């Protein structure tokens, strides 16, 4: 107990993570410190058609460009246009206040650690690891429900335009899909 | 007898005249002979390589405070080590570098064995303001290097480089037993001393198969490092050696699309300052982890992220371009336009590829053999 | 690699044995007492300093820590194979310059040579 | 055979000696007399002469006639000489056999590509009045001790020491060199100092990072064993000796290196430098003119104020050698 | 003394242009050729010493295409029109090959630039850039040759600009990123000439002054030796650095090397 | 003296070959640099103490 307490005190970030994972019932303290220690002849027909069309070729001047086309191209290339999109998270350094940013970084670190444990468990070569991956998935789901859902609610309340949760969802969805695919393979191997 | 005590050389007898003006043909021949001064190979040395896990051991004793190399040994050594790391990572795509510093009869692993160039350079720059105290310990440094490299795969060439400034080393135990263990571990050890020759370093280099050298000046130091840059020759086929590595595409994000997803970089998350939450970067093909630098092994799934052009840049050595057959212009009964540059063929010799039987002038042949490394006709 | 001579090694004049031989050489072979003492001292110094070079590939450093060696009467007693390498530049140099010379010599002697 | 060790020159294969001893016009030493008598009684094969440029002298020529030899091979680096006595050397020894092309020699990289410089300094007003006032040969010290040239030399010395470059400073008129070297507290060779002191100074000059700059007074105008140097700064050299400047340039080569020449404007030194560089330009070297020194006022230099500059006038006029 | 060389590579794949003509769209191959000619004329107008070269890539081979208007432009346009007419009229489909021989045209362009560089007087530097307009789909069978061409261009410091019309090409993106060139996808095909004059017409030094669209998301997917297909994760040999899609007990390339 | 430093610097630094070079510099350098290679040539022909 005394030895365990001093480790948390030296790293408050880990202490905050320890509370966010153990007190919130996401993971057990036993598992917490365990890890720490082409087509048909129509193509030839089209080729012949274009050959005949370009057989009688004459240069043109007016048809090459028009005032409307040039204006549209300039508008597209003007600052703030489609190709010149000037927003690109205008003030993301000051958007989504740093109080949320610190929480986002903590969530990123926690998700990275959990996924690192999951991928270290992968590939599953022994039946012992099968339960461990299921426990990791359960811990991931509990952490998501505990933190990301309030995080999403806070983001929606403040109406932040950045899709910060989207990347976290992408990694979690990828991990879930990989686990489901591996389980499907495991079922197929037993057939 | 002597070569210079015989007859005086008359080099001007080469030129001759038969039509009172044929010297133009002779000078044209001289100009033609002036070209093709290369062996049609940019390197001409080792045509292959092997993955190297190189460990650099740096002395941190009081002898590094000596001012033999301005301003002192430590600063010049660190600068040349930064240059060596840059060049080594440039010429070795999938190699790894670890750094160990010996001080006060102990060894500290300054940087983990990895392929990131920026991390090593940052650590070296941080180490400039270290404190030089105590005496070096070769035994501890070699023990740490062996322990780290003991579990490495056999196909990789395990190499250890020691920069030994002090002439004295404190060994807690016998060192020759450690040398025998290293020999059994097939670990190559090379030492570049600074002051003078030391018996133990020479014995270690001889037994481990490495090379021992002594620095004369900064230029000699740089030459020795450059010599150490080159990879060792590799056998034709050793084992089933392969590696699972990904090729992360550099997908940036734009706010024009609805998939503009900011993400903090894994490398930047460990920094004290606010990590760069850029629009996009390099996404891991396996776990979609975001990284800014390459080549960097993935922190999450352990996959190796490498850039395909870096690997492909050395592919021309595997399939070198055959030398074209030199044929005089008169004897070639065909087109008189170069197939590569469309220029008129006026030189006395025309080069014809053995595969596509095209025509290339001297300049185009040199360009193909030196830079292009591929025959334009064979591509078609 | 280095052989240091801390002063000219002079045999003890006591025991009344050296002096008898000196007198015998003086009155029989007309040998100066100081000359014979210097000869014996330099012979012993050279004998104990010349054992650092055994073999063509072998190399070493030889230093004499005494100003008395600087005089010609004692340098001339050194063997000829060492005289030519004892340049007049380093005959009375201080400790720091001697250390610098030793550093340069050892640095330049470590390079490979052929047979 | 130089009357220093007398290593039994009688009965020898190769004998090495020097001039001014084979042509003694006075009584000779008994051992030296016997050695000369032995040496004048047999033929010599390939009599080798070093520094052949100063062969046509009053006493050096008869040295050729005082000994008998079959082949006389002369070697030199600076064949240029005044008094047009080089023509006599054509029949004294033989014809000019080989003349190395210095440009292509340094293009191969085996000779240091020395960047020659000719940078002048303006004459301070406190000195120019006295320079134009005096004409009875007392103006040699005046442009020699120009405060502006002193500042330029100090700036060059400090700049090249900050980058760890070996410097050799040539300076004739040893009287000026005294206060030129003691001001910076740097080693100098007066020239009649001793044999040991010069040898040890030159020996510790190369293998010492603490000290890397020395001053030479016309002593380095011959073939010595001076170590490798990258910077040469000559001040107040001889009148028009192209040989001296060529030799001094030869002490640097062995832009790996570069040498500077400091002269005073509106003085005879301008004409002297112009007329003594015509040999090196024929050799292919070009002297870039430097009129401004970067960062002259960046740091503090000697003679910063006018007080010490005008105080220098009394001590430079204190010679009064009459 | 600033010499600018512009080499324009035109994707003349008959299949893609035939499909475009069948679509009866507002953009045709004739308009593309006219836009290329106008761009070349503008490049020649930019400076007296500017040199122009035009190469058209086809399924067969690479063809060197090079009253009130400029005389030299009149001669240049007529030669290009004659060459493109000769290439298209004599273009006969003989075989199953459909991918454009883009790599060979780039190699010919590099050889031509190397030839022109020597003819330049030593007092002047010939800054050379290559502009490629892409119409057909990218070809993965020529990955190695394309990478070799990119490396040669980078070694000789030659800019490579890609103008993708319909389908994005990863190889062109890699070439633009490595050589420092500009990669742009045309939103509206009829406005192609305006894009070419607005973006690719200025030289690199002028590009520093001007504001240009940021580079697109360049991919770096590698090509497997035994499949020649883009892959994200693959096995790479530690000796010859060859890339394989699936694990093998013995390296095929290292087996070849004895 | 404080003024002695300034007076000596003014006299020495611009005595003969600056009172006309500074005037030409002030009356010139109106147009931009023709090419970047001139700076390279200047750096190659300049001595190391003129580069800082
Ligand atoms: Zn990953
Ligand atoms: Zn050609
Ligand atoms: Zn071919
Ligand atoms: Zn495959
Ligand atoms: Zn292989």
């Amino acid at each position: 107990l005394e030895e365990k307490n001093r480790m948390l005190q030296e790293d408050p970030v880990l202490f905050q993570l320890y509370k966010d994972l153990v007190v919130s019932q996401v993971i057990s303290a036993e598992e917490f410190w365990a890890n720490r220690l082409a087509t048909s002849q129509d193509i030839i027909n089209s080729f012949q058609s274009i050959r005949q069309e370009m057989e009688a070729y004459t240069p043109k001047l007016t048809q090459v460009l028009s005032s409307s086309a040039a204006s549209s191209t300039i508008t597209a290339l003007s600052p703030g246009g489609a190709l010149m999109q000037g927003g690109t998270q205008q003030a993301i350094n000051q958007m989504v206040p740093n109080d949320i940013q610190s929480e986002l970084k903590h969530l990123y670190v926690a998700v990275g650690e959990l996924l690192r444990h999951f991928w270290s468990c992968f590939p599953v070569n022994t039946p012992f690891l099968e339960e461990k991956v299921v426990k990791m998935k359960s811990n991931l789901e509990r952490f998501q429900v505990t933190k990301l859902c309030p995080f999403q609610e806070k983001i929606r309340r403040q109406y932040l335009s950045t899709n910060l949760v989207s990347h976290i969802e992408e990694m979690l969805q990828t991990a879930y899909n990989k686990l489901h695919t591996w389980q499907s393979r495991r079922l197929m191997k037993k057939t | 007898t002597k070569r210079w005590e015989g007859g005086y050389e008359r080099t001007w007898e080469i030129l001759k005249e038969d039509e009172s003006g044929s010297l133009k043909a002779t000078i044209e021949d001289i100009l033609f002979k002036a070209k093709r001064k290369r062996v049609f190979e940019h390197h001409g040395q080792v045509r292959l390589g092997m993955m190297r896990h190189l460990y650099v051991v740096v002395d941190g004793s009081r002898t590094m405070e000596d001012q033999d190399l301005k301003p002192n040994r430590l600063t010049c050594t660190l600068k040349l080590l930064e240059y060596f790391v840059e060049e080594y990572f440039d010429q070795n795509p999938i190699s790894q570098i670890g750094i160990i510093v010996t001080k006060s009869k102990r060894a500290e692993k300054l940087t983990e064995l990895s392929g990131n160039p920026r991390k090593h350079i940052t650590s070296l720059k941080k180490a400039v303001d270290m404190t030089c105290h105590g005496e070096p310990s070769l035994y501890n440094s070699l023990s740490i290097a062996m322990q780290t490299l003991k579990h490495m795969p056999g196909h990789t060439s395990r190499e250890v480089l020691i920069i030994f400034s002090s002439l004295t080393t404190c060994d807690p135990s016998n060192i020759y037993d450690l040398i025998k263990t290293l020999k059994a571990a097939k670990i190559r050890v090379s030492v570049i001393g600074l002051s003078a020759e030391v018996r133990v370093c020479t014995v270690l280099a001889r037994e481990t198969g490495g090379t021992y050298h002594v620095i004369l000046d900064e230029s000699h130091y740089k030459e020795l490092l450059t010599h150490h840059v080159s990879p060792p020759p590799a056998s034709s086929s050793s084992e089933c050696s392969l590696i699972r590595m990904g090729f992360p595409q550099h997908t940036i994000a734009s706010l024009s699309d609805q998939d503009a997803k900011p993400s903090f970089s894994m490398a930047h998350l460990d920094g004290n300052t606010e990590p760069g939450l850029t629009l996009g970067g390099y996404f891991c093909p396996q776990c979609r982890a975001k990284y800014c630098e390459l080549p960097v092994e993935c922190k999450i799934c352990g996959l190796t992220l490498v850039s395909a052009p870096h690997l492909a840049r050395s592919y021309h050595h595997l399939f070198p371009l055959d030398a074209f057959q030199e044929i005089p212009l008169e004897e070639y009964n065909g087109e008189r336009f170069c197939y590569g540059c469309q220029g008129e063929l006026k030189d006395q010799h025309v080069y014809v590829c053995a595969v596509c039987q095209n025509v290339f002038c001297v300049d185009c042949d040199v360009f193909v053999h030196d830079s292009l490394h591929c025959c334009p006709g064979c591509i078609h | 690699r280095a052989v240091i001579m801390f002063g000219v090694p002079y045999v003890y004049t006591q025991s009344r044995i050296l002096k008898a031989r000196l007198e015998y050489l003086r009155d029989q072979f007309q040998i100066r007492e100081n000359d014979f003492l210097t000869f014996d001292a330099m012979r012993h110094a050279a004998q104990c300093v010349g054992r650092a070079i055994r073999g063509k590939t072998d190399y070493g450093l030889m230093v004499f820590a005494d100003k008395r060696f600087a005089r010609g009467d004692k340098r001339g007693k050194l063997p000829r194979w060492i005289q030519e390498h004892l340049t007049d530049a380093n005959l009375n140099l201080t400790v720091d310059e001697g250390v610098q010379v030793a550093k340069y010599f050892l640095r330049q002697m470590a390079q490979p040579f052929h047979r | 055979f130089t009357s220093d060790a007398k290593d039994k020159p009688i009965g020898c294969s190769v004998a090495i000696s020097t001039y001014s001893m084979l042509g003694h016009t006075t009584k000779r030493s008994w051992e030296a007399e016997r050695v000369m008598e032995w040496l004048k009684t047999q033929e010599w094969g390939l009599m080798i002469l070093d520094e052949v440029h100063t062969i046509p002298a009053k006493m050096f020529r008869r040295v050729l006639t005082i000994v008998q030899a079959h082949c006389k091979l002369g070697l030199t680096a600076t064949l240029v000489r005044e008094d047009d006595k080089i023509v006599d050397l054509n029949f004294l020894i033989g014809p000019k056999l080989y003349e190395a092309n210095w440009m292509e020699l340094q293009n191969n990289g085996y000779i240091a590509k020395v960047q020659c410089a000719e940078v002048w300094c303006p004459m301070s007003p406190e000195f120019y009045r006295e320079y134009v006032a005096i004409k009875t040969k007392k103006r040699i010290l005046l442009y020699t001790m120009n405060p502006n040239k002193f500042r330029a030399c100090q700036f060059l010395i400090k700049f090249h020491e900050r980058r760890n470059d070996k410097i050799i400073v040539f300076a004739d008129n040893v009287f000026a060199l005294k206060e030129y070297a003691i001001r910076l507290n740097k080693p100098y060779i007066y020239g009649p100092t001793s044999q040991g002191e010069r040898m040890q100074i030159l020996q510790n000059f190369k293998h010492n990072p603490k000290i890397n700059t020395i001053f030479i007074s016309k002593v380095g105008d011959t073939s010595f064993d001076l170590p490798e140097a990258n910077v040469l700064i000559q001040i107040s050299s001889h009148g028009g000796s192209r040989r001296q400047e060529a030799q001094r340039l030869g002490r640097v080569l062995r832009y790996n290196a570069f040498f500077y020449s400091l002269v005073s404007q509106d003085t005879q030194e301008m004409a002297y430098s112009t007329k003594r560089q015509r040999f090196l330009v024929d050799q292919g070297y070009s002297f870039k003119v430097i009129t401004k020194l970067a960062g002259m006022e960046e740091e503090d230099l000697a003679f910063s104020t006018k007080e010490e500059q005008q105080q220098l006038l009394q001590k430079v006029l204190a010679a009064t050698d009459l | 003394d600033e010499l600018n060389l512009l080499v324009i590579v035109v994707d003349a794949n008959p299949i893609w242009w035939g499909k475009q003509a069948l679509k009866e769209s507002q953009f045709t191959l004739s308009k593309c050729i006219d836009a290329v000619m106008v761009l070349g004329n503008s490049h020649l107008f930019m400076n007296r010493s500017n040199k122009l070269a035009v190469i058209a890539s086809h399924i067969q081979e690479s063809r060197f295409l090079y009253d009130g208007k400029y005389e030299l432009l009149t001669s240049a346009n007529e030669v290009i029109v004659e060459e493109i007419k000769d290439l298209m009229t004599k273009s006969d489909i003989k075989g199953q090959h459909t991918e454009t021989l883009l790599a060979g045209s780039l190699a010919k362009a590099l050889c031509y630039i190397h030839r022109m560089n020597k003819e330049v007087k030593d007092n002047q530097e010939m800054k050379s850039r290559i502009l490629v307009i892409k119409a057909a789909e990218d070809s993965a069978l020529q990955y190695m040759n394309f990478m070799n061409v990119i490396f040669a261009a980078q070694k000789q410091n030659i800019l490579i600009d890609a103008c993708v019309l319909d389908s994005d090409s990863g190889l062109l993106q890699q070439a633009c990123d490595i050589t420092g060139g500009l990669y742009l996808k045309v939103p509206q095909m009829p406005s192609l000439l305006q894009y070419l004059l607005w973006v690719f017409l200025p030289d690199q030094d002028q590009r520093s002054q001007l504001i240009l669209p940021p580079p697109v998301h360049v991919d770096y997917r590698a090509a497997c030796f035994c499949h020649r297909n883009l892959i994200e994760i693959g096995y790479v040999c530690s000796v010859c650095l060859s890339i394989f899609c699936n694990f093998s007990p013995i390296c095929t390339t290292c087996e070849t090397a004895f | 003296g404080t003024s002695s430093q300034a007076e000596a610097a003014r006299i020495l630094a611009a005595s003969w070959p600056q009172n006309r070079e500074d005037e030409e510099k002030q009356k010139l350098k109106g147009g931009p640099k023709k090419t970047k290679r001139e700076k390279k040539a200047a750096a190659s022909h300049l001595f190391p103490f003129e580069k800082l």
